[PDB]
């Protein structure tokens, strides 16, 4: 009587700690690289931004009327996303769009301002909506007669709620000082807004600037988290977009970048742009971007892990 | 292999052995046969499927995505986070390759083991009736047939019985 | 005769690479969970800020007045501290703390400013003192009488020590141009700080704002590290807050943020908000900032080490 | 245990040996008697106290926090910041499960070859008075009285004197 | 017969999982120490910088006339590099550095810049060049005449390659309101670049400030990079440093900081500031901050790897 | 020694044996000699080489640098570069002390296994013809002249030819 082992013909190359391409009777491999292009939805309540542009979610340009209160675990950004309306930018944006992506959703719930001796229409064919108008969150306070003379104004809210709050408001910035002592009274123009543990002032810049969709003139957001039962006070003279209403994040979510197709058949929790990564395996090689409950990301294509004993061929 | 079992004073395996992972190979009066041995086996096979098991976890640790691939952030933050994700990446890989190379070492060496660890069974058990050559078989001295072979196999081979007849 | 092993009734259940809760015959822990409430301060040099804030120790808030010039091994921060006076902000503040954190302490030097043809109290309610004064380490240069004109003023020190300053200064922001033109002259203001490897300019803001502290101007602060043999230019004409003196850093020095008592009866490295992990095992699950020489924190709340044979029993 | 001792063809261990780890259990003509055996038992804890000692060091190394419990710093640098802590965590974490799960897996299988290195001390010891059962014990072919018994404890067993008369 | 193993009279201590010091018979070292304190170049097209700053090399200061286009593989810097000729600054300085250090090199090209009513000359004694001049890849735009008035304006680029474009463009602070409206015409200047995804403006900021390299006034140049197909458009109003041309990375590229010589007849690939790694090894001790393609730094001096048995000496 | 060959019943080495790894000693009715075995010896190297390799690798991850010698970054970013850099630090040192703490004790442990894998090839060898002292030493029971000690060493060893006579 004799006592052996297995083996079969054609074995599997592996690396050990003292060799290099081993066979051995059995391996399996331990980054995954397949992928899957469409975003495994199922079971998420999942929201894709499309043409809206996750920051104008809170604002309210025409291709967000649809979003202005969303619920949320999985949100998308699309390269198509715009979060604007008159040309302009939002002031520490990538910021806000790491809150709000992982939001949950918003709720809105207004600021509780009115207003005196001013107008609050200012529209713009830049912001086309039902035959040109405004953002929608926002007002667009205006001084009453052309040239006029924006009041001492002062408005100011107080988060009464358990959680903090966002706020927004708009710096207007003409394209011209002609434009502005029209717009709003004549003079320095000083918006201070102020809180707690926040306090900025910014002033307008009017003047020459290229003619981006239409106006020449420009609007830049600016934004702070308040914090519960504390106040926040705008001190302005003009050139002020006001804050309509305010923002609460609704709990838990999840924000990505895809270009992919959504799909609601699949499940997977390690998105990226595409596609999703649908694995047990703990290394992958395919985007060092991925995000969510991933496998870590490697250099290697493969890192097999044996299985079996050595293979000895006959 | 650490025990200079498999890939030692063991040739090679056998490829007609598709029953299990070791096996006895006899050759009585009569006839031979290949039987593989399921404890042995089993015993391996289960501990290998530990380690795969054990690599096999969920990080459940959640990761929100910081950089931006529409609208890049800025360029001095952007470097560091990058600068930061590499190292990471550098680590990982180093990590991923270490892991996979000593596991497999281990791995191996677990099997030589397991194989060692039957013949050595097998020896003791046959006692002073039967001798070592030196390729892994036993000379059984005295006629072992199919029922003694196997006799030794399910471990129930009493060597008193055949002791002085050997 | 035979030769076996030992072996206990109850084992103690561990982590191998190929099982999982395998009974050995003995383990022990190797994740600290341990905590002690207090701070373990023995044998170190301590300072606990209490009301003060960090930052207020450079410019001299009456909450600071008993440290303008400390020695320490360990400082401490409290949530009660603050390191102002009149409503304001200290520009890049964090970055300070980090600094003065480790800088073992401070020591005040004059800056040697003289002035003339203004006034050099300019105190406020604000910052109550002895009924009523000003920072302390400061001076508010104002316009002799009102409605004034504050001179084309320039003054300028020199680091003439071994070790870099630290270099402070304050913008005030009258809450009104009415205020601002009578406090100081009248027109644009421009404060140029200028040093070798800096060079910032700053203009004043003055504007309707809340009244924090009774005042609804603002005093923002602002600095500078001034390398070994370099000068310091300072090029203003009113709105100014100057620096009476600079401040160099005595060494070593650990800065922590605790709400937990001082204790000088035990010893530890390893500080965090609610005490000190005193152990010696490599891995904490207790805090993940916590500082000092500390175990390396992980997710796991308990990681056994076997110290013993697997364990058989009869 | 990759000795294929411990736990292994010794089947479970003594619960009434808490002299030592290792020790020896006789059955000679009067009386039984189970003593440890210092040589093996020293030489498993030494080593087990060894990696246990490689463990306990001090991390010379000292982090400055750069967080704010109390004031928020800026909410870009912030998730940076992070975003990079957890990244940390999630390393260190892993590490510290694979090197407590990787020396375990050694620790135990530490204790198997020392259990094995003195089984295989008592055999060759013996040399030929005597035979090797299975079950780990040596059935000596010769009255082993208590001194004879313990001959063999304590290496002084000179199998000749008893070799022919065995 | 007998069969044992070998082993020597001094052997070499190391460290295992179990023990501390134990002698082996042969060990090797796995953390370097040696350095080579010389930049190893060979093979590599390399560029000293020299006095030019790197980023002179974009503007065109007297330093770096003969840098104003250069290929390279390696770029070096030395302490003694200066960016400037006329006192300022760079904003967002270092992350230009880091871009350019891997440009691979610079490749000029007109911006297409021609003006009107106005003089292109503005030279300064700070610029000392062929006997005073201004930097070389711009343009001082001024008043033609005394007190004069500058222009509305406006110039515009495209960027019509397939790579992206770096612009570069300057502000310039006055000494005082005085020179101001000498250079340039009176009143308020606003200086406004924008691009499809950039969109800042700029105001000077003219009054006292020290006098460096004879002047008091400041010049600080900005940045932006150009997207394909994009264009960049300038609105100003005077004092504005026009960029006569844009710059285009040629590729790959590294850039280091020392102060050793170089050296063509070693070759290395982990560079740091004096000098260069070359070993196999896998960990370093020299310098934490060496870049290139290195051996990962750690804090020990010493990693014994053991390359034979144990040693048992007779 | 996992094996406990080396550093274990086999007191010290041979400082003499400057041939190979390992190898015979023996003492024949003339003269004794002694000869290193390049069977084993080679086996260990090629394997402790292969390390040795596997550890002299190229890390083609080339980083740019971050921060500046001359004219410093930032302080705020500065330092979480840093603290960054450090972590770093922390981590990739306490790897390079595992690895080569944890290499070596394999490395060690390797040897043992291919010393023994060689005693236990003689011994089988052999068979009954010689006995096993414990010193690792084989008395071979009948005249081995140097013809017949290299015998053994080549593995040309017939027991059988001095079967009886021994
Ligand atoms: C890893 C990842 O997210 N992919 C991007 C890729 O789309 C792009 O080409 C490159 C430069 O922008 O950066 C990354 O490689
Ligand atoms: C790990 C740590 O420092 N604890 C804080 C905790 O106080 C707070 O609830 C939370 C949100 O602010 O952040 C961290 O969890
Ligand atoms: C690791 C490195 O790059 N060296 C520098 C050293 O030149 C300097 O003394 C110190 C403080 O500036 O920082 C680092 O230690
Ligand atoms: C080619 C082959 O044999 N495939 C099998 C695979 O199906 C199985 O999952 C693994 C472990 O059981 O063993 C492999 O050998
Ligand atoms: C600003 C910048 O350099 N962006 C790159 C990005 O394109 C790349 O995908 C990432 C790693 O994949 O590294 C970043 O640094
Ligand atoms: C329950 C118990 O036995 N406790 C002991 C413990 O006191 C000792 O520190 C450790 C190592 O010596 O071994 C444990 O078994
Ligand atoms: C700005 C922010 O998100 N703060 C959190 C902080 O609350 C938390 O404690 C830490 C990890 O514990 O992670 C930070 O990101
Ligand atoms: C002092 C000494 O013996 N030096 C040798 C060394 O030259 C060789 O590279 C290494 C591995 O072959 O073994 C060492 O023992
Ligand atoms: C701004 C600052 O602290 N600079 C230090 C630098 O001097 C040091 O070299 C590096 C690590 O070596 O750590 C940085 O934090
Ligand atoms: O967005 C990801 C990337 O995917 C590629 O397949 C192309 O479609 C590109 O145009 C696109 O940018
Ligand atoms: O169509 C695939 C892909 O092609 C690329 O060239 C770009 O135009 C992308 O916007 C587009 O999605
Ligand atoms: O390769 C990923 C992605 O990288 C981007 O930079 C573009 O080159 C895309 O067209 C491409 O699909
Ligand atoms: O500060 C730490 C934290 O400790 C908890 O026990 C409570 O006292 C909280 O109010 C406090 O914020
Ligand atoms: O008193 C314990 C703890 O309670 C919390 O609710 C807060 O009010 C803290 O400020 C306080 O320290
Ligand atoms: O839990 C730690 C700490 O977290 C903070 O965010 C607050 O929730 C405190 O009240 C609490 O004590
Ligand atoms: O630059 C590196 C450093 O090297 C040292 O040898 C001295 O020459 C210093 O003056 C110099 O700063
Ligand atoms: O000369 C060596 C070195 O000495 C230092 O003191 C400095 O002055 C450096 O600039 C110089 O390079
Ligand atoms: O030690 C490295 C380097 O550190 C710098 O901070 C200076 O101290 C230099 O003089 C020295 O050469
Ligand atoms: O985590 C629950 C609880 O923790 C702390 O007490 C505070 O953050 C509370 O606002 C919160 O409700
Ligand atoms: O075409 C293969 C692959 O190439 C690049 O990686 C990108 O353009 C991807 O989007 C694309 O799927
Ligand atoms: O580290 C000591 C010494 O190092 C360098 O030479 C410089 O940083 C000196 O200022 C310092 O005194
Ligand atoms: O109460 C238990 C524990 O809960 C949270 O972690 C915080 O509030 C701590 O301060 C507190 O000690
Ligand atoms: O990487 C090659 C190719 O990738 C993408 O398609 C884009 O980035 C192109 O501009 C580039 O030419
Ligand atoms: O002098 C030894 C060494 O000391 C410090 O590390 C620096 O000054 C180096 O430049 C120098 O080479």
């Amino acid at each position: 009587i004799c006592l052996g082992h297995h083996a079969v013909s054609n074995g599997t190359k592996v690396n050990t700690l003292t060799e290099r391409g081993v066979e051995v009777v059995n391996a399996t491999e331990t980054v995954e690289r397949t992928n899957v292009p469409r975003i495994c939805s199922k079971g998420k309540r999942t929201v894709d931004l499309g043409q809206c542009g996750l920051l104008g979610t809170i604002t309210g340009p025409p291709q967000c009327d649809q979003f202005l209160e969303f619920s949320a675990d999985l949100i998308i950004e699309r390269r198509e996303g715009s979060d604007v309306c008159y040309p302009g930018k939002f002031v520490n944006e990538e910021a806000l769009r790491q809150i709000l992506r992982e939001s949950g959703g918003i709720d809105k719930e207004t600021m509780g301002f009115t207003y005196s001796g001013i107008r609050t229409n200012g529209a713009t064919s830049a912001c086309r909506r039902s035959g040109s108008s405004f953002y929608a969150e926002m007002k667009w306070l205006l001084s009453n007669t052309d040239n006029a003379a924006f009041p001492q104004m002062t408005k100011s809210y107080k988060n009464t709620r358990k959680d903090p709050a966002l706020i927004i408001w708009g710096i207007h910035h003409s394209g011209s000082t002609t434009e502005q002592t029209k717009l709003y009274g004549s003079g320095n123009k000083l918006i201070t807004v102020g809180s707690s543990n926040y306090q900025q002032s910014f002033v307008p810049s009017p003047g020459a600037r290229p003619q981006v969709n239409g106006q020449s003139g420009r609007i830049d957001f600016h934004w702070l988290m308040l914090n519960p039962n504390d106040t926040v006070t705008f001190s302005f003279n003009g050139a002020f977009i006001a804050p309509d209403r305010a923002s609460f994040l609704r709990g838990k979510s999840m924000g990505i970048q895809s270009s992919v197709q959504v799909d609601a058949n699949c499940e997977g929790d390690c998105y990226h742009s595409g596609g999703t990564i649908i694995s047990n395996l703990p290394f992958q090689n395919i985007n060092s971007r991925a995000v969510g409950k991933c496998p870590r990301y490697v250099k290697q294509e493969s890192l097999m892990l044996a299985t079996g004993m050595k293979n000895v061929p006959e | 292999g650490l025990f200079g079992a498999i890939a030692g004073f063991i040739e090679n395996g056998w490829e007609g052995l598709i029953d299990g992972w070791y096996g006895f190979r006899h050759q009585n009066a009569q006839g031979e046969g290949t039987a593989a041995d399921y404890k042995s086996t089993q015993s391996a096979i289960d501990q290998i499927t530990g380690k795969l098991n054990r690599l096999i976890e969920k990080t459940n640790q959640q990761f929100e995505l910081i950089d931006n691939e529409f609208t890049e952030v800025e360029k001095q933050i952007g470097n560091v986070i990058n600068w930061t994700r590499d190292s990471m990446t550098e680590v990982w890989s180093y990590n991923a390759e270490l892991l996979v190379a000593m596991e497999n070492q281990h791995t191996i060496d677990l099997t030589d083991s397991e194989m060692n660890k039957l013949y050595e069974r097998v020896k003791r058990q046959l006692r002073e009736n039967a001798e070592e050559d030196g390729t892994g078989c036993f000379e059984i001295f005295h006629k072992c047939d199919d029922d003694c072979m196997a006799s030794i196999r399910n471990n129930t081979y009493d060597h008193s019985r055949y002791r002085e007849e050997a």
